[PDB]
């Protein structure tokens, strides 16, 4: 994970995702004690985007073929880069988090969210 | 001439100084106040108060209910809630203080749990695991 | 039995259908009750969600007690 | 015996020690703030006491119902407390005092009613029973 | 120590005593960093009962009167069970914990409390 | 680089005149920021003096970051 | 540092100096937290005399004579004891702190105070 070998957008996206995740992991005790209402307006977006990111790492496994539906995805790297750049920027901030679960590219999550 | 005017609420003092005249709406009606007035006391309607300085500048203070007391040299206005601004719409400026104090009280409870109650349980969590292996030579 | 660090690599494939279908609630209740066990003595100063989580976790923990020489079908 | 675990635990305890020092730093400043805020409420009460005293002494015809002692059958309590703990034994001592006073009033065969301010009092006297009349929560530091 | 040998009542009393002592041993760490007043009322009651239980296990032996001087005591099993049942039921919450120290059956505890 | 425990016993005599003159502000800023870094989390009731020290310390800390293969003369 | 070895007066002077320094260390945190004005007057005197003591433990060295033009001073016993016995009794409460800095016996302290 080095900007020289993977380019600059890849590295910056990875760093931003890591920062969001490791701030949300720190907000855990405060969320558990107080709740989501008393947090600042900032760090609520962090909670929602971190939950979305955690969901979006889910993946259906092709070899399973049971309980999944033989869903071989093998998403190109460019699709994931586009998706996470959009998710961090906020173009998808209005979508329910249950849509980001167990799908491949962003086209599939958009289709699933629109279907529901 | 001039006479000492004090406008104090239940929380703090709002306005003070020497003024030449005062206008207020008592229970009976409007009242004009000048130095040397006979002693008097009323209950104020929720309306603004007008005070005329000697230079001609006129400050206005908004008062929502209270007790007016006047003496030949001192006027004391006891207001439930007094704000120094002018118009009748001062809820639009009281809301600023409300929001600021509410935000401070929110961030406080945001710090009480986060700093104190979180760390002070983490420290006391797993001490026993260390004290039991105190004498072991393995 | 300590549920936090006890595992079985065979996992679900070694269970009958009904128990396999039902054990998920027990597992997740214990997981939630175990994540926040550090605050167990401070239930008075907490929100409602975590207090309900504690209320259910204590009950499920109490459920796992069992006598000796008397096994359950 | 996994000495690095003990080193990490010592580091975390030393970090929490720094955490609490700053909380003390802040609590001193707010104590100063509330202490100087207590002073600004004095002139209003002083002037009101003066006016009421003069009015009542100059016109002694009638006695108001708030200034005359009538026989007691029921008393009342306005209990103010904090909203969050971690402040010594303030609430516990206050509640012990009020409980002892209520027990002393019980032998006089006069029952009590309450009006609670602050979360701790609400919880304590909701578990205590009693005859609550009202409750208030989330007062804050500078109540209106 | 199983129900089929010592009986149901004795086994239950022993297990309850051990449970109370264990919970006090677990609370002993919080009351050191924080205060005794951070706990709920049940936990404070358990702490007081556990200190009383710890005191009540003390006993003057017939052969130890050389070191201290107090005569020895020989407590039958029924007195022990009856005393601990009452102590767990809360009947003795009004006895100061110093009255449970170096005494025989439960009657000596009440006598010593009255003497104080 | 952990500035708290890092040390160079040669000291000032191993620096050029300009950097030797200018290093004092950096050293004292890091010291003051490291002394009261706990306050960075509250950021609510910080008085005027310590808030200035925090503002300077965080800015100096942000200054010291650097990339690879890009040395500064 | 025993009364049997160094005599009687020296031991008590040293112990009083250490006591004052300890009390001042206990008072500095209170000064930091709760304002200077919170302390009583006894603590005011303790702080002033402790600062004077901490200054008085400084002296120039003969080896620094080359680096700094101030000649080194070798102050013997029966001269430090006099200075500290006088300082602990309030006899020098009218001297500013700066006169107790980088100087030998008490006589030069008085002289430097005169030149201040």
């Amino acid at each position: 994970l080095d900007p020289l070998v993977v380019g600059q957008e890849h590295y910056e996206i990875a760093r931003a995702v890591q920062n969001v995740l490791q701030r949300y992991k720190e907000l855990k005790d405060i969320i558990a004690i107080l709740g989501m209402d008393e947090l600042a307006e900032e760090d609520k977006l962090v909670v929602y985007r971190a939950r979305k990111i955690q969901r979006f790492f889910s993946q259906p496994f092709h070899v399973a073929e049971v309980f999944t539906g033989a869903p071989g995805k093998l998403v190109p790297l460019k699709e994931t880069i586009r998706g996470f750049k959009g998710l961090l920027a906020g173009e998808y901030d209005h979508i329910p988090e249950q849509a980001f679960y167990m799908v491949g590219g962003i086209d599939e999550v958009i289709a699933k969210a629109e279907k529901l | 001439a001039t006479m000492q005017c004090d406008v104090v609420s239940v929380k703090e003092s709002i306005y003070s100084g020497a003024v030449t005249m005062l206008i207020a709406k008592g229970a009976g009606g409007e009242l004009g106040i000048l130095p040397g007035h006979a002693p008097l006391v009323t209950l104020l309607q929720p309306g603004p108060i007008r005070v005329l300085l000697e230079n001609g500048t006129e400050e206005i203070v908004y008062v929502s209910g209270g007790v007016l007391e006047v003496q030949p040299h001192v006027v004391t206005v006891l207001a439930d809630t007094a704000i120094r601004a002018d118009n009748l719409d001062e809820a639009a400026i009281l809301e600023a203080r409300k929001n600021a104090e509410q935000l401070l009280a929110n961030q406080k409870s945001d710090l009480d749990s986060a700093a104190a109650l979180a760390a002070l349980a983490e420290t006391a969590a797993q001490l026993e695991t260390i004290r039991k292996i105190k004498n072991r030579a393995q | 039995v300590n549920a936090g660090i006890s595992v079985s690599r065979v996992g679900g494939s070694a269970q009958t259908k009904i128990i396999k279908k039902l054990s998920g609630g027990i597992r997740t209740a214990l997981a939630q009750y175990r994540e926040l066990a550090a605050f167990a003595q401070f239930a008075s100063d907490l929100d409602e969600a975590t207090r309900k989580q504690l209320e259910h976790g204590q009950r499920v923990t109490e459920l796992m007690k069992q006598k000796q020489y008397a096994p359950y079908s | 015996a996994n000495l690095k675990e003990i080193r990490a635990k010592v580091a975390s305890i030393k970090s929490t020690q720094k955490i609490t020092r700053a909380m003390q730093m802040v609590a001193a400043s707010k104590m100063r703030r509330a202490q100087e805020r207590m002073a600004q409420g004095r002139p209003y009460a002083d002037n009101m006491r003066r006016v009421i005293a003069h009015l009542v002494q100059a016109n002694p015809e009638y006695k108001h119902r708030y200034m005359v002692d009538r026989p007691v059958k029921r008393v009342g309590y306005i209990i103010v407390s904090s909203d969050r703990g971690l402040a010594g034994g303030l609430n516990i001592n206050l509640f012990k005092k009020v409980v002892q006073h209520v027990k002393a009033q019980q032998e006089q065969s006069i029952e009590v009613q309450f009006a609670l301010i602050g979360q701790k009092a609400v919880s304590f006297f909701k578990n205590y029973g009693g005859k609550v009349l009202g409750a208030t929560t989330q007062i804050g530091d500078a109540p209106s």
